[PDB]
């Protein structure tokens, strides 16, 4: 979805963050404790 | 007369006429785009 | 019943037709308008048999070439028959010469250029219906 | 008689004339029409050898070569019919890979030829690098040769041969240069259109002019002021569109603790709560830290299930006390409550993409003094994009972001004229902020509008203007810069184009009617002036445009439209007054025919060029009531239908790939790649892509049509919706002569149907006479 | 087959037909209108193999190129044979000049033109009707 619209346009510096990927991410490596353990 | 004698003189010519048309086209379109590019990093940046 | 199928129409001598009306416009030939008609008529008149129309046609060949000689300003076969002996003490070149005199490369082109316009227009215009009119015309002026 | 045929003819042609006759008869054929038939077809059988394989072939093949003439149903002058269509066939036309390649390799070099040239200039990188005077002097001899250059252009008389072949070279450069993209060809193309436009107005104003007679002295002034107020406003729509900005996003610092906080809202007045689900899960989809973002659903109906919805999923929820000044007084009154360091603004209908602010925001962050920026909800694209290059993009009332300290120090959104938009951008503008434009699609949502929409924005827009000019007038005011009073000076031009459409409407009557000369010239010259005025302009649009179909249809399009709305922009400042004029413009083509086969023949050409003018008059006029018809004549709603790669799972473990038809908030209707004998009520999975992720949804088939079966969604939760509506709206997402004529001749029929009687009768019999007129007409 | 749809037409020679028609609207042509029309007869010569009309059209190459050196005022074989030995002779410069003065670039612009417009209709509209047509009315006026 994000690659098709930076191939529409050329926005090539415009670094995508995901807020709503980083939070899931953030709350998976609070709920697991085995991937805290590794990421970290 | 002034203008008279040069409409005389280009009267039966529509190429040397339409080369005339051209280049003047060509040169005022490069001069805008001149300008226009300048305007236009003077907006952006 | 289906007779429809054994009237085929003129065919080849509407050509032969046509060139012999050009002819004829243009004042090289003696036309005779009842034998034309009859030629016409005779080649016209349908018969049952396939080999029997070929037949007809094969043999009317020689009366074509036969009615084409009359309606010309050619000398008759006799004159030919008689001169022979002059004909053949002429030279080869003198004969030539005398033959590519005769020949009106006009009426050659003419005759071409008919030709691609029957080849063409027998498929748009039935070429039968109007040389059958035009004989019948030419034999009304004739007689009345 | 039957006796008649049967003793006069032999037995089986009579059975077959009589059969015929009756296949003609069962098939509505007249007695006089079937006899009249006969009589055509023996006589074709008996000159036109249809016995030929070609023709064979020829009837075999009738219905392609003769598509008005019905053979079963002969009628009177049907072989009239039938000499015009053989005539048009001998006249029509009837190693191509080689060729074929050769042409496109040619094109393809043709387009690819700007990137070659700007590579060549861009290793010579470099006036530019010489200095302020030998600049300024240089610039300043060139510009004086080239003005002179084209003035002598404009200003040179020519006779007939030598002007055709200037016109013929002029239009040649323009269609060359039309291939090449990029902005320079834009420009040359502009700079033709304002040569052979002042070429035109030159020759209109020294050699066409009658000042002989009063009264035609007075018709040509008229003409040639609505002439030159059209070339005032193409020659200020050029300038508005010269130079698109094309601005590009700048990247937001990586540090998200430094990111501002941003406030959507979402008005609403009588919107089902169907429509406005959609956009707030949209909304809280966004891509945006949650700390930083605020939701706000500002429902004037007071309705609880609106509020239910917003305690339920999160978002705020505002219904104000009282409705005054609509949806600006709305959200005038949500901002005292609001505390966040930008305001952005969504429609109901609008579908808010989860890379909005992303996108947006940093020009925010990076120019201090931008207070608006705007995004699209074609033509209108690329005029906010022209506008932005002076600083004139205005809010549109949607999908536009504001900076909260300009606009709670402006008093807030406007409320003294219908569009607020447009008047909250000028006042931001008049303080010194800036205004920005990104053309970058958000979800676009709804599809079409049809020309019902159209005509409300056409509408809503002029009245605004009008009134913004009378009171916020840009020419008076101060704090403006020239470029954007020049843009709102065009739009408000734009708006006023009620009055030389009139007067083109009323010109040629007032040759053919009055006898008059409004344009002393040789119809010759007239043609042959007049005709690379309006080439040029249409290709000028057309590439500028970039419209895919582009010729002067869509600008006759344009006419139409925007003379449909005539009346009401100038109520700002039907039936019969509109029926009075095209009654007029009937009888002036009556007594053009008169004049034509009566006249002089020395009018002659100058009756016949009056005549395609009232020929044209008489289009756009019933284009005109044809749009009044169908403006109120859509009844589809919301269906988009896009390919998407999904899957389905059953509980047997079975997986099989689809491709989705059409959406709703009801469930989705899909195409089944492959065999699958699902049956309706079985409870199946819906695997939808998310970029690289998968996510699942519960849904039971309700309605199988073949290949194509339509699924419902069971009772979601919010993050399966927020998922839903991410993985499915918040997405990355002659023949125009002929359709004219048939818009024209059905907007007539319209008006013949529906008209008062007294006219109704003239209009039905003008339609039937058309009728019979084309049906003559050859076709292909 | 039966029906001869090898009727296919003149295509590129119709613009040569074209460029005589306009230089005999100018005058600088010395026009054989039976000539022509035979040579069209050739050219439009039904003929069922590809082969042999590729053929027909290769041999009439050579006689279009001297029937319209025929139709022009420039001088005969014999003409150009007798005055090669004083080109021979003259100097490059001298011929380089006379080339120059020989070519009316008027009439090149005009035959660019023709081109440009025959292009167009042959896109739109079919040309061997009207060419044929021109040609019989020529040849029509030419005989009376």
């Amino acid at each position: 979805d994000i690659v098709a619209l930076k191939q529409a346009f050329s926005l090539p510096d415009i670094d995508y963050a995901d807020i709503s990927q980083r939070e899931q991410l953030a709350a998976a490596l609070k709920r697991w404790p085995l991937l805290a353990e590794f990421a970290q | 007369p002034w203008f008279e004698r040069l409409w005389y003189a280009l009267a039966n010519h529509p190429i040397l006429l339409a080369v005339l048309a051209a280049i003047s086209v060509i040169l005022l379109a490069w001069v805008l785009w001149r300008l226009l590019r300048i305007i236009s990093r003077r907006r952006l940046n | 019943s289906s007779l429809w199928q054994y009237w085929r129409g003129l065919s080849g001598w509407n050509f032969y037709f046509l060139v012999k009306f050009g002819l004829l416009w243009a004042g090289y030939l003696n036309f005779h308008p009842l034998l034309n008609l009859v030629f016409a008529a005779f080649l016209l008149m349908p018969l049952p048999r396939y080999s029997l129309h070929r037949l007809r046609h094969w043999i009317a060949l020689p009366i074509g070439f036969a009615l084409f000689w009359h309606d010309t300003w050619l000398p008759g076969p006799e004159s030919i028959m008689s001169q022979g002996s002059q004909v053949a003490g002429f030279s080869t070149d003198y004969l030539i010469d005398l033959v590519t005199r005769f020949i009106n490369w006009q009426m050659i082109g003419a005759i071409f250029v008919l030709l691609v316009a029957w080849l063409f227009l027998s498929q748009w215009i039935r070429i039968t219906v109007f040389v059958v009119a035009i004989l019948l015309w030419l034999n009304v002026l004739t007689l009345a | 008689m039957s006796i008649l045929t049967r003793w006069l003819l032999i037995p089986p042609v009579n059975a077959r004339l009589i059969g015929r006759y009756r296949d003609y008869r069962r098939h509505g054929a007249s007695a006089f029409s079937a006899t009249l038939g006969c009589f055509w077809m023996i006589l074709a059988w008996i000159f036109i050898p249809l016995e030929h394989p070609r023709w064979q072939r020829i009837r075999a093949e009738h219905k392609n070569l003769y598509p008005h003439i019905n053979a079963s149903r002969p009628r009177p002058l049907d072989p009239v019919r039938y000499l015009i269509q053989t005539c048009w066939l001998l006249i029509g036309a009837s190693a191509f890979s080689g060729l074929q390649n050769i042409r496109g390799r040619y094109h393809q070099w043709m387009n690819e030829l700007p990137e070659r040239v700007s590579h060549k200039t861009q290793h010579l990188d470099e006036l530019g690098h010489l200095s302020a005077g030998a600049r300024r002097l240089i610039l300043g001899i060139i510009v004086t040769f080239s003005l002179i250059l084209a003035l002598i252009c404009v200003t040179q008389p020519f006779n007939p041969l030598a002007q055709f072949i200037f016109l013929m070279l002029l239009w040649g450069v323009a269609l060359i240069v039309r291939r090449m993209p990029g902005r320079f060809s834009a420009l040359m193309l502009i700079v033709l259109s304002l040569t052979v436009s002042c070429r035109y107005i030159w020759w209109r104003y020294t050699s066409t002019l009658n000042w002989d007679d009063p009264v035609s002295l007075v018709c040509g002034l008229i003409l040639l002021f609505a002439e030159t107020y059209a070339w005032i406003v193409l020659v200020l729509g050029y300038f508005q569109v010269v130079w698109p900005l094309n601005r590009q996003p700048v990247p937001l610092p990586k540090d998200m603790s430094l990111w501002p906080s941003v406030d959507i809202f979402v008005p609403t007045y009588n919107e089902d709560l169907n429509v406005v689900k959609n956009t707030i899960y949209a909304s809280l989809g966004i891509d945006w830290p949650k700390d930083k973002l605020n939701i706000w659903i500002l429902d004037d109906g007071g309705r609880e299930e609106f509020r239910q919805f917003a305690q339920n999923v999160g978002v705020k929820y505002i219904a104000r006390t009282t409705h005054e000044h609509a949806k600006a007084g709305n959200i005038n009154n949500a901002l005292k409550y609001a505390k966040g360091e930008f305001v952005s603004i969504f429609d109901c209908d609008h579908v808010p993409t989860r890379s909005f602010l992303q996108m947006t925001m940093g020009w925010f962050l990076k120019e201090k003094q931008l207070a608006m920026m705007q995004t699209p909800h074609l033509f209108y694209g690329l005029v906010q994009d022209g506008n932005d290059m002076w600083d004139a993009t205005f809010f549109c009332g949607s999908c536009a972001v504001i900076r909260r300290k300009p606009l709670d120090e402006i008093g807030g959104i406007a409320v003294e004229t219908v569009t607020e938009d447009a008047h909250t951008s000028l006042r931001l503008h008049r303080r010194g902020y800036t205004s920005a434009y990104m053309r970058i699609p958000q979800a676009a949502g709804l599809a079409t509008e049809s020309l019902s929409a159209h005509i409300g924005q056409r509408i809503r827009w002029a009245r605004g203007m009008v009134q913004i000019f009378r009171l916020d007038n840009p020419l008076t005011g101060k704090g403006l810069k020239f470029a954007q009073r020049l843009c709102y000076v065009n739009a408000m031009f734009h708006f006023l184009s009620g009055i030389p459409r009139l007067i083109f409407l009323t010109a040629p009557l007032a040759f053919l009617l009055l006898h008059a000369y409004i344009i002393y010239a040789p119809a010759l010259m007239i043609a042959l002036f007049v005709l690379p005025h309006m080439i040029h302009a249409s290709l000028t649009n057309s590439k500028i445009q970039g419209k895919y179909r582009h010729s002067f249809w869509s600008e006759i399009y344009e006419t139409v439209l925007a003379w449909y709305i005539a009346p009401p922009t100038l109520v700002a400042l039907i039936s019969r007054p509109y029926i009075f004029l095209v009654l007029l413009n009937l009888v002036g083509v009556a007594v053009g025919i008169w004049r034509y086969f009566y006249g002089p023949p020395t009018e002659m050409l100058t009756v016949v060029v009056s005549m395609v003018w009232v020929f044209y008059n008489l289009i756009v006029l019933g284009g005109a009531v044809a749009v009044s018809v169908e403006s109120k004549q859509v009844r589809r709603s919301h269906r988009v239908e896009m390919t998407m790669p999904a899957a389905i799972a059953r509980e047997d473990g079975h997986l099989f790939s689809c491709t989705v038809q059409d959406f709703s908030d009801g469930g989705l209707g899909i195409k089944i790649n492959g065999q699958a004998q699902i049956l309706e009520g079985q409870k199946v999975n819906l695997l939808l892509k998310r970029g690289q992720q998968e996510y699942v949804f519960p849904t039971q088939v309700a309605r199988v049509m073949g290949n194509e079966v339509g699924l419902k969604l069971m009772p979601l939760t919010t993050q399966q919706h927020i998922d839903f509506v991410q993985c499915t709206f918040a997405r990355a997402d002659l023949e125009s002569l002929l359709d004219i004529l048939k818009l024209g001749f059905r907007g007539y029929r319209h008006l013949a149907e529906f008209a008062p009687s007294s006219v109704k009768g003239i209009f039905r019999v003008l339609t039937s006479l058309v009728s019979w007129v084309v049906s003559f007409i050859p076709r292909r």
